[PDB]
RNA sequence: CUCUGGUUUCUCUUCAGAUCGCAUAAAUCUUUCGCCUUUUACUAAAGAUUUCCGUGGAGAGGAACAACUCUGAGUCUUAACCCAAUUUUUUGAGGCCUUGCUUUGGCAAGGCUA
């Protein structure tokens, strides 16, 4: 067997690479629920940076902080799905759309 | 199968030596060569009891813990149960 | 396996070596292979007599080797 | 390797018993114990077929002309 | 459904090396030493703001170090001074510089 | 017994069987630097032989580290015991005390109190740091108390997965590490039959997050098994060191065919290694499978879908299987303690070995006299009563049976420092559990239940109604000096007896702390550094008393010195106006106070050896080195007592009958001391005149005592007085980039760089210097906070300094609040600590005189 | 050599204090504040509850194709060629006589042999 090949050096950099990038396997996310910079205001402000984007990252730092203490863990629902009854319902149908008709439609309807 | 031997595993065996002593304890282990590994072990010289009216045990001498090497083995029988200990 | 027997310790050591026959010599272990055949030097015969006889160095083939103990201390 | 063999390593370092071929009845303290039976021990008591006792420092002897030992009870659980 | 995956080595590796400008290259949390939400956290509860961190409301109503009356113990002249022991110490050391520690939370110390 | 206990590959029944055999106890530490390992090796020890208790897959278990504080900060704390059953890799099972020790500077009492009731010594290195502060102070600390030491270098998985070494360069890293213990054995050791190498067995490698550990007879014994015709000991004794294999001849050599290929140790351990990781981690979905067919290694579909971590221990787990290399280095390498007994007796006990009783113990059986010493102290959780960890040196402790305790002023002749006692349970002392047994015989390690009352750091339990002559085994020796303070109050001044039982719960536990209450009814407490202050403080105010508890601000104890010889000589006379002492005071020379500390010279000597040396090496004349009386405040201090009195002047008899007094006095003084009350460094007390009276109800007692002292303070007053600083040693582990950093940091503390050096196979740099204890308060968070977390440093006590100042300087003038500059360091350091201490505002040089 | 267990998808019922969610909203009440001039709207910390945006587990029902890889189980269990002077399928330890002991039978010692 030979001492190393092509995909050794990835697989060693991917031992130390930040979640998800270390994982192989796993779940899917909300777009809504994976947040881009969060890492970003949670390191150090860069130096020499000017005086509002420092308030920025104290008061970014200090909501996240708010949430982190504050949270409790949910509640026992029983499951019911809103979009699930409204099917079931008469009233509904099912259709695929452009997402821009979609949101000229919605618009309209909420004008 | 190779069961023959691990049959008789954990019960009270009566083996016979090449000098012709009784070796009678709980067999528990053995190996390629017939080395055997016997709990309880007494041994017994002038008799194996079938209901001596006379007596049933004579030169009888408690050991314990044997090993006994395979080379001089001759036989062996079930002689009871297993203890359940 | 083709296992050496335990013997350093005993090398260049005065021992007693019971053999089969009823047959006992003592001397110098000077060697050994793994069928525990023995060299050994400076041998006396210790014949059933009582009396005491040197043979010199000899060879003891381990297959006819009943059981040595040692006459100094390891 | 077999199973009796290894329980017989267990017992290094334990007082234990060995007869021989021969009939010789040796007891003492198990210093090494080899593959092929070959026994090193010291402090014996010997118990020879007359009866007799004597009193040695240091023994081996020959697994082949080992006809059993008993070891410990210490070693059944 | 889209709820499960599993990838492979090299799609992990150029998924990483694509993603490269959004990560910080950091293989420790040696970084966030008094930076994390634990040390936040401490922070908070004695009042007291790390320099580049938030800073909340009192937890407590703050002890006023103008309201103790000068015991034999807090003596000022009894005291010699080397180093103003700043906010980071303790938080550092939570139950070592502060008296009544309260919700405090000790933080992981060297990697 | 009977109680519940986990499942176990072995039995409790087994366990107490080998118990009696004292040839198959092991009794060793694990020893070394923070986070290298240790913990996480006895945990996966605690796996192989528990298959229960399992290690968590993303988080690692330690079954040590049990406190809270402990789990809380992720460094170990308190030192925790181990008694398991480990199979040889011969097959046979031994009983194994494992006494893992914390790694962190500050908490190195606990690894001397580990040493006193160890054999052996397993000293763990990191495989990538190497060498580092901590290792180089326990090996000193280990070969000075006269125990076998064998080595596991530790984590050699950083060098595949984070340096990513050649086989090569690894092997070399690995050698120079070898050759780095080794020198320093030979260093603190004048013996060399202790060397360390592979070969022998004295090496271990191992990787504890991997599940790893092997000798070279283990991976021989590997190849043994694969193919069946080797004989593993030879493999072994030819892998490591320069020996390369020729393939064609089937043999190795010391001189390199080919003059490419590799060492033996290459070619056949850490190839393969560097294989089998490197296709776990970097292949495991395209060639992983063939690889684990060749090896032979099989895994269930379930376990080959885990990450690549998880996967790498399961793998490593199930080709290497148990740790018979860690139990095969100590079955030959550590006594028995059948061997070790003697040397153990010969060291610690008060007796000596040729004591009667000293061959009773150096013979170690069960069916003899009971002398158990009893080190640690461990406290229930609900930190009321305290259990006594100790081992039985002798004899055999059964629950129930009533005992003798002695304390550590326990003399022959002053028999009151005893106390019989009841011992209620006995307790195997597993980390997560116990097993209470019946009975423990000599050779063991017990837990011992009602004895906790009449001892506060270490004891001797003995038996009643014999051993009539018992004598203490020897206090611990620390391997350093408690030296930062700190004082505590309670918040409600009604609960102060809860805070007075807290004080003393955790004096019980921890073995180096002591507190103190000082003139002004202040408390205080002395602890080696601000994390041992800091868990101090937070197990006294959360475990054992449950108030509210204020602590004033840390501050260091200075000493006191000379550095001129008096103006005039001092005297003095009692209040009987009989009995007149007259002294001078000077400096020692360099060196001698180090010597007199680290007892290379003893009081207890003959006067002939003694006066030897000090005129040998230290220039004396005979005639004063034959004049010794005392060494300073014990019998090893760094002040010196001559009595220059000529035979002309005082009758030598009369003098020596007062001798007794005088000492007493002297002692007295030096431990006090006039300045600050506080120990007296580095002087030299010369009697040059002393008029003895006639009658021993004229002298002795309440007379030369007070007067002695009164002479010691004022010849020392007359001597220009200095203060002695206490010095931190500190050492820095650092990028190659943030050396300048470090630098600019300890500059702003009085700080002074000794030395900075790379570290050979790793990016890093160690940067050691020199800092002010006092300064020291917080700066290794400076450190880090500055640096933004990539510099690490421990810091531990070296030597006294004096400080810059002049102290008994009345012109200076001092602010309450603001930090001083260096020319009256001296001046503010002695105002303010008096205040503390309560003593009048200044001292005078005529404060101790007659005349004034 | 054979028998279970499949995968995807739609819906219903119920438990979940597990980072149920590697993210994060709103409302009400209480306490303590900003104040305060009344309602909305609020200011900022704590405590409690609720609703919404989302989950996992188990059970039930439906409908689309794969049906022995894997999980196990039923099955743990082998023959072509060559071999034994320390531990059993080749082992030359073979005999006799005398003496002593023993109620005899029987046991111990020496010698003779080829
Ligand atoms: N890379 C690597 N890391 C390891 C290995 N073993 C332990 N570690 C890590 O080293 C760190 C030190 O943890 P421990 O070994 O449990 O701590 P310790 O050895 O008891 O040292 P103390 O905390 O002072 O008691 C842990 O965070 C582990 O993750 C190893 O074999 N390889
Ligand atoms: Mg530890």
């Amino acid at each position: 067997t030979p001492l190393y090949t092509d995909n050794t050096a990835n697989g060693i950099a991917l031992l130390w690479a930040p979640r998800p990038f270390n994982l192989r396997s796993g779940r899917t996310r909300r777009a809504l629920d994976i947040p881009l910079v969060k890492n970003w205001y949670r390191e150090h402000c860069p130096a020499g940076q000017p005086v509002k984007v420092r308030v920025s990252y104290q008061k970014l730092l200090k909501y996240y902080v708010l949430n982190a203490l504050k949270h409790r863990p949910p509640k026992a629902q029983k499951k019911r799905y809103l979009f699930r009854s409204f099917k079931a319902t008469k009233f509904f149908q099912s259709t695929k759309l452009d997402w821009v008709e979609v949101g000229l439609q919605v618009c309209r309807q909420g004008y | 199968k190779s069961s023959k031997m691990l049959q008789h595993i954990d019960y009270r065996m009566r083996c016979i030596l090449q000098d012709g002593r009784i070796f009678i304890g709980t067999f528990k282990a053995f190996d390629k060569h017939m080395n055997l590994i016997l709990c309880d072990c007494d041994e017994f010289r002038k008799i194996k009891p079938k209901n001596s009216k006379q007596a049933e045990r004579e030169e009888k001498r408690v050991l314990g813990l044997v090993l006994l090497r395979g080379e001089n083995l001759v036989s062996m029988t079930v002689e009871g149960p297993p203890p359940k200990d | 396996k083709a296992h050496p027997p335990e013997l350093k310790k005993f090398m260049d050591k005065k021992l007693s070596l019971k053999l089969n026959g009823g047959r006992h010599v003592q001397g110098i272990l000077r060697g050994f292979d793994p069928f525990m055949n023995l060299v050994i030097d400076e041998c006396v015969e210790m014949a059933t007599s009582g009396q005491q006889n040197n043979i010199g160095m000899v060879v003891i083939r381990g297959n006819s080797i009943i059981m040595l103990e040692a006459l100094e201390r390891v | 390797i077999g199973v009796p063999i290894k329980v017989l390593h267990e017992a290094e370092g334990h007082i234990v018993t060995c007869e021989t071929n021969t009939g010789e009845v040796y007891r003492g303290k198990l210093i090494e114990a080899e593959d092929n039976m070959n026994c090193q021990m010291s402090n014996i008591t010997v118990t020879y077929r007359d009866g007799r006792v004597a009193q040695l420092e240091q023994v081996y002897i020959r697994g082949s002309k080992i006809r059993f030992l008993i070891l410990p009870d210490m070693l059944k659980n | 459904t889209y709820q499960r995956w599993q990838f492979t080595l090299p799609m992990m590796s150029t998924l990483y090396r694509l993603a490269n400008q959004l990560l910080t290259d950091l293989v420790d949390d040696n970084y966030f030493y008094l930076f994390d939400l634990k040390a936040f956290f401490t922070s908070k509860a004695l009042n007291m703001a790390i320099p580049g961190g938030p800073k909340f409301e009192p937890l407590v109503r703050d002890i006023n170090l103008q309201d103790e009356d000068w015991n034999e113990f807090n003596d000022i002249n009894k005291i010699i001074i080397r180093q103003p022991i700043r906010t980071e110490y303790k938080i550092a050391f939570p139950y070592l510089y502060n008296n009544l520690p309260h919700h405090v939370h000790l933080t992981w110390y060297h990697t | 017994m009977e109680q519940t206990l986990p499942v176990t590959v072995y039995e409790m029944d087994f366990l107490a069987d080998l118990m009696d055999n004292s040839e198959l106890i092991r009794n060793v530490t694990l020893c070394g630097h923070l986070h290298h390992g240790k913990t996480c090796f006895v945990d996966c020890l605690i796996e192989q032989t528990h298959p229960e208790i399992r290690k968590r897959y993303d988080q690692d278990l330690c079954y040590t580290d049990i406190l809270f504080t402990e789990q809380e900060r992720g460094v170990g704390i308190k030192s925790t015991p181990v008694t398991v059953v480990l199979p040889d890799t011969k097959g046979k099972s031994y009983l194994f005390n494992i006494m893992d020790t914390p790694g962190h500077v500050n908490f190195s009492d606990e690894v001397t109190a580990g040493l006193r009731i160890s054999d052996g010594v397993v000293l763990f290195i990191d495989a990538a740091e190497g060498v580092m502060l901590n290792t180089e102070r326990l090996i000193k600390h280990a070969v000075q108390e006269r125990l076998a030491v064998t080595v596991c270098i530790n984590k050699i998985d950083r060098l595949i997965l984070e340096l990513k070494l050649p086989p090569t360069d690894a092997y070399y890293k690995l050698r120079h590490i070898v050759d780095e213990v080794n020198g320093l054995i030979s260093m603190y050791s004048t013996d060399e039959n202790l060397i360390l190498s592979p070969l022998l067995g004295n090496v271990c490698f191992s990787s504890s997050q991997y599940s790893i550990c092997f000798t070279l007879g283990s991976f021989a014994k590997i190849y043994a098994d694969t193919f069946g015709d080797i004989n593993y000991q030879e493999f072994a004794k030819r892998l490591w060191g320069d020996i390369y294999f020729n393939p064609k001849t089937r043999k190795f050599t010391k001189k390199a065919p080919t003059s490419s290929s590799q060492r033996s140790f290459v070619e056949f351990i850490l190839e393969p290694l560097y294989k089998i990781l490197a296709q776990v981690v970097g292949d495991v979905d395209t060639s992983l499978p063939r690889t684990l067919d060749e090896l032979g290694i099989h895994l269930t579909k379930e376990e080959l879908k885990l990450n690549i971590r998880p996967l790498l221990r399961l793998v490593c787990k199930k080709f290497f299987g148990e740790f018979t290399g860690f139990v095969d280095m100590c079955v030959q390498h550590i006594p028995s303690p059948k061997v070790g007994a003697k040397p153990k007796i010969e060291h610690t006990y008060t007796g000596g070995v040729d004591s009667d009783l000293g061959e009773a113990m150096s013979d170690c059986d069960p069916d003899g006299p009971l002398m158990c010493h009893t080190t640690k102290m461990y406290s229930t959780d609900d930190g009321v009563q305290f259990h006594a960890f100790g081992r039985v040196l002798s004899g055999t402790i059964h629950a129930g049976q009533p005992v003798k305790v002695l304390g550590e002023n326990y003399t022959l002749e002053d028999e009151e420092d005893s106390q019989i006692c009841t011992v209620g349970r006995l307790w195997i002392s597993v980390a997560r559990y116990h097993i209470e047994v019946n009975r423990v015989p000599a050779g063991n390690w017990v837990l011992i239940e009602g004895v906790d009352q009449p001892i506060v750091k270490t004891a001797t339990i003995t038996e009643p109604r014999g051993n009539e002559e018992a004598q203490i085994f020897r206090p611990l020796k620390f391997n350093t000096t408690s030296v930062i303070k700190i004082a505590v109050e309670p918040v409600n001044p009604s609960e102060l007896p809860k805070m007075l039982d807290g004080l003393r719960k955790v004096n019980k536990s921890y073995p180096s702390l002591t507190t103190k209450v000082e003139e002004s009814g202040e408390h205080v407490i002395l602890g080696t550094g601000e994390l041992y202050l800091d868990c101090v403080m937070h197990d006294l105010r959360k475990m054992y008393s449950e108030i509210d508890i204020k602590v004033a601000d840390p501050v260091v104890t200075f000493c006191e010195t000379v550095v001129e010889t008096s103006s005039l000589k001092c005297f003095a006379e009692t209040p009987n106006k009989k009995n007149k002492i007259t002294m001078i005071a000077e400096p020692l020379e360099k060196g001698l106070a180090e010597d007199i500390e680290n007892e290379v010279v003893q009081i207890t000597w003959n006067r002939k050896k003694l006066g030897e040396f000090f005129q040998t090496k230290y220039d004396w004349d005979l005639l004063a080195a034959r004049s010794i009386w005392a060494f300073g405040p014990d019998a090893t201090g760094p002040n010196i007592l001559v009595d220059d009195t000529l035979p002309s002047e005082v009758d030598k008899a009369l003098l020596g009958s007062v001798k007794d007094s005088i000492v007493q006095g002297f002692q007295w003084g030096t431990r006090e001391g006039p300045l600050c009350d506080e120990l007296i460094r580095n002087v030299k007390f010369k009697i040059l005149d002393a008029v003895v009276a006639q009658e021993p109800l004229h002298r002795g007692g309440g007379q030369i005592i007070p007067t002695a002292r009164r002479v010691v303070y004022s010849a020392f007053l007359m001597a220009t007085p200095r203060l002695m600083e206490p010095y931190y040693f500190v050492e820095v582990q650092a990028p190659a980039d943030c050396v300048s950093a470090v630098y600019t940091v300890l500059a702003r503390r009085r700080g002074h760089v000794t030395q900075d050096a790379p570290i050979p196979g790793s990016p890093l740099y160690t940067i050691k210097a020199f800092i002010p204890a006092i300064d020291s308060f917080g700066f290794e968070t400076d450190l880090r906070t500055h640096t933004q977390g990539q510099a690490f440093s421990l810091s531990v006590f070296h030597h006294w300094q004096i400080v810059p100042g002049d102290p008994l300087d009345k012109s200076i003038v001092i602010r309450p609040l603001e930090p001083q500059p260096a020319p009256h360091l001296a001046r503010e350091f002695m105002i303010k600590t008096r205040r503390r201490k309560g003593l009048s505002e200044d001292v005078s040089i005529s404060k101790f005189f007659d005349d004034p």
